[PDB]
């Protein structure tokens, strides 16, 4: 988690149960342990005036 | 309490599957191979330090 | 986050989905980049599970 | 407003509907010209969802 | 007045019905000659809705 | 007097009954020789309507 | 005496059943040698009756 | 133990399950290696029962 008190980037928060002043600071969770995968495909021009998928 | 956390690393022999790999032989005949590896953590301190964090 | 069912479909056929959990009509959809959004089924689709399985998408039931 | 189901069928065949929100029995149709109306299904039609998908019509479920 | 289902389907294939208001188990039907009657599905038949849609017969649901 | 569902099927396969009064699961059947009885459907059978329609057997529903 | 579904279908395909007393999910099965047992339908099956009538076994229902 | 529905189907397709007790949505899977776990059916899958019977998998219903 990234916790910000009135948008000042308070600190970094480890997993588990935690406490924060309600209506004062906000926490944004982000997936760090998980591994993310992306697929990129295209018809692309080569050196010898050739196109390949 | 509330300040110290712990990471778990299993010492068992761990298997890993590689599927539908494509390999070209000496005579340029491409053929599909699927194999498997089995690895064990020889030293846990080195495994944690060298690898990114402590993730498998 | 609420996302409609159609774009969830052409995301499934364009294999950006990794895990889908179906408790009831709703589906908890996780993308390949670990972004999750809920979807609602408009009406029961017999081809839905078949399409999900053929695209090698992880499917999770619920108690 | 209210619109006959066959009217909705021929309407979606000619590709001038944009958004179709399904709430169980009822359908809230959005036209391409920002016209909104209501349609009802006679009986469970498996071909309906397929037909709406193949013509690139947005479909939105409800809780 | 109640009209038999076999006679109903044959009359639909005869292209003599104009409107059919379907109430779940019930159907309220208007002939082309402004004759009103009422019929019943014996058991769920999607081919019914297929036949009415292909015959350009008006189909009406209600809340 | 109750008649087996299977026996009903090879009997109607022989073109020997005229009317089928369908009341949910149970069916009131009259043969060509004015013999009346009742038959019960074990489970939902989609081919029942197709077979009954193909062989010119009249069907009537109930309120 | 309870017998599983798969072996019951094996017996049906191997023709050692005479009549089937279907009561909801339960099926009271009598072999051709007058052996009585009970089987259960786990999930709705769309083809069991097709094979049952193909093998010409007397299927009955229960009120 | 809980094992996902898609994983269970991959397992049965690879000849790894022996008997499956189906209790509504819940399924109690026993693998050929005497390992037992539990899975849940996400939505109504007609192909499930055919896949189970085809791969010579014992299927058992429950009251």
């Amino acid at each position: 988690g990234v916790v910000t008190r009135f948008g000042k980037f308070s600190h970094l928060v480890e997993p588990g149960l935690n406490w924060k002043p309600t209506f004062i600071d906000e926490v944004k969770p982000v997936n760090v342990e998980a591994v993310r995968e992306l697929a990129a495909s295209g018809v692309m021009l080569t050196s010898d005036e050739n196109v390949v998928r | 309490p509330f300040i110290e956390t712990v990471k778990m690393l299993d010492a068992r022999i761990q298997t890993m599957d590689n599927q539908a790999d494509r390999f070209v032989t000496k005579e340029k005949k491409d053929l599909i191979v699927d194999s498997y590896i089995k690895w064990r953590i020889s030293d846990f301190s080195r495994y944690y330090l060298a690898t990114g964090g402590g993730d498998i | 986050r609420k996302v409609d069912y159609s774009t969830f479909l052409q995301e499934v056929n364009n294999d950006q989905v990794r895990e889908a959990r179906i408790n009831g009509r709703e589906i908890n959809v996780t993308k390949k980049d670990s972004n999750r959004y809920t979807t609602y089924i408009p009406v029961q689709d017999p081809k839905l599970l078949d399409n999900l399985l053929t695209k090698n998408v992880k499917v999770v039931g619920e108690p």
